């Protein structure tokens, strides 16, 4: 919901508990295109593989 | 890269396989003595599969490399 | 009279809407496209019950859309030469009844109810009465009207009925 | 050629199968039902909406099991199925009544008989 | 119980690309991650490559019958 500048990774830590994280996208083509460049805390991930 | 064959992963892990820790072998190929005479032997090479789980002795030996494309693949 | 049948439609979809809800957008298109439309073959089609089966979408050459065939059963009301339906009047006029059998409108001509009927302009609403006000008929009365013909319109149908036959009439 | 009458159908509408006022009732407030619970902004048309007011100022009966039973106990005899509906719709008193409206019915059945059939059928009436 | 052949004809592949690439173009979701082109015939091969698109070729026999294929069911010959 931050805006097409960003996607969130929600992962399961636990049974009922779930975080919720801010991927910072840049360089997108259009709307719908993934940013070539992720950022979370500051630092850059290169793509979602990446992330996970 | 033993049996020079190709396999679809698909059915390697819908047929419930299970993982080494790293991928080195001690294979048999039989190599021609300078007098022509075929006989194999083997000493450690150690093709990458889990590298920061690697000791201190291993990591500077690379000689030859399989790329997967993004440079996150190298980190550390 | 209201039946139950088994119809086919083609609609041609956008390629837009392909993707995963695909299907239940056809079905979803279809509801709109053929629900309340009116035809001479089959009368009007009330709404749509089930849809039978989709056909396998045709990718039409040359321009994007695919036309997807499907089958369903529907409400429709077919009205006939013949027959005796009970309608309700809605206006009464110097000229006949005009009244409703469901969605189709109808009309009694002046012509067509028996000789001693006649037209009273001046009651509240108008109505139309016999020489000893036995029966008198207006707004909202429901009359058994017998349909003596029929004439269909673009995505309509209008029909003009009598009360000549013996055991028709007020209620 | 047309005329109900005589009973002569269109090849089209033959095979097609009919309803009575209040069986459509009980299908057409199914459909307004299902129209609210899986709200969608989508609309009703005018043809529905004075198409089921009108089939509830003539549905001669309410109770799902009336329609059921009143069909059943009706097709057990030999009529058309275009005479078990509008039987049942017009619910005639008088078997010479009946008669009248579906001149069909003439030598179909004795007067006596009918009117045995009509009797049932105004009983379920609610 | 299909008898015609497992292959992807010359015709058949080309009319496939050439249908998939115009609905490419009127935006039908794309079945593969666009690296970033944008001309509806780089797309639409690469989804054939990648055995995703959509379509299934109802080969019609001449005696009257026909066959569907699914895309991802025969073998592409380039």
């Amino acid at each position: 919901s931050k805006g097409e500048n960003h996607l969130t990774v929600t992962w399961k830590v636990s049974d009922g508990i779930y975080q919720h994280v801010d991927v910072r996208e840049e360089g997108k083509e259009n709307a719908f295109s993934l940013g070539a460049t992720l950022w979370i805390n500051s630092e850059e991930f290169e793509d979602l593989d990446e992330i996970v | 890269l033993q049996d020079l064959k190709f396999v679809p992963s698909d059915e390697k892990k819908k047929q419930g396989c299970q993982r080494e820790n790293e991928t080195l072998i001690q294979r048999r190929k039989d190599q021609m003595q300078p007098g022509g005479t075929a006989i194999s032997v083997t000493v450690p090479y150690r093709v990458v599969d889990q590298p920061l789980k690697l000791m201190p002795q291993d990591w500077d030996r690379v000689v030859a490399v399989f790329v997967q494309g993004p440079a996150w693949q190298f980190k550390g | 009279m209201f039946y139950h049948i088994s119809l086919e439609h083609e609609i041609l979809l956008h390629p837009r809407y392909f993707g995963p809800n695909l299907l239940n957008t056809v079905k979803q298109k279809l509801f709109t496209e053929v629900e309340g439309t009116c035809t001479g073959k089959y009368g009007f089609v009330i709404a749509v019950t089930t849809i039978d089966n989709i056909g396998a979408g045709v990718i039409q050459p040359g321009r994007g859309f695919v036309l997807y065939p499907v089958k369903y059963k529907a409400i429709v009301f077919r009205p006939f030469k013949g027959e005796v339906v009970d309608a309700v009047v809605t206006q009464v006029n110097k000229v006949g009844l005009f009244t409703e059998i469901g969605p189709m409108s109808c009309f009694i001509s002046r012509h067509s109810i028996p000789s001693e009927m006649e037209f009273d302009p001046n009651s509240n609403p108008p109505c139309y009465k016999t020489m000893d006000e036995d029966i008198v008929i207006q707004q909202d009365d429901e009359i058994r009207l017998k349909i003596v013909g029929t004439r269909v319109d673009k995505n309509d149908i209008f029909a003009i009925g009598s009360l000549m036959d013996d055991y028709l009439g007020l209620v | 050629e047309e005329d109900a009458s005589q009973l002569i159908f269109p090849k089209e509408f033959e095979t097609a199968e009919t309803l009575l006022n209040s069986e459509v009732h009980m299908l057409l407030e199914h459909r307004k039902q299902q129209n609210e619970s899986a709200e969608d902004e989508q609309e009703l048309s005018e043809v529905f909406m004075k198409t089921l007011n009108y089939t509830a100022r003539f549905s001669r009966f309410k109770n799902r099991e009336t329609i059921a039973s009143v069909r059943s106990l009706l097709l057990q005899k030999k009529l058309h199925k275009f005479e078990l509906a509008c039987l049942a719709n017009l619910c005639p008193e008088t078997a010479e009544e009946s008669k009248a409206l579906i001149p069909s019915l003439e030598g179909r059945f004795e007067d006596e008989e009918l009117q045995q059939i009509l009797d049932d059928i105004q009983t379920k009436r609610s | 119980k299909r008898i015609t052949t497992p292959y992807m004809t010359k015709y058949e592949r080309a009319r496939v690309l050439g249908t998939r690439a115009l609905q490419i173009a009127m935006c039908a979701p794309v079945m593969v991650e666009l690296e970033g082109e944008t001309d509806p015939l780089l797309i639409a091969m690469k989804e054939l490559k990648a055995r995703k698109i959509p379509i299934i070729i109802r080969r019609y026999l001449p005696d009257g019958s026909y066959e569907d294929w699914g895309v991802d069911e025969l073998i592409i010959s380039d």
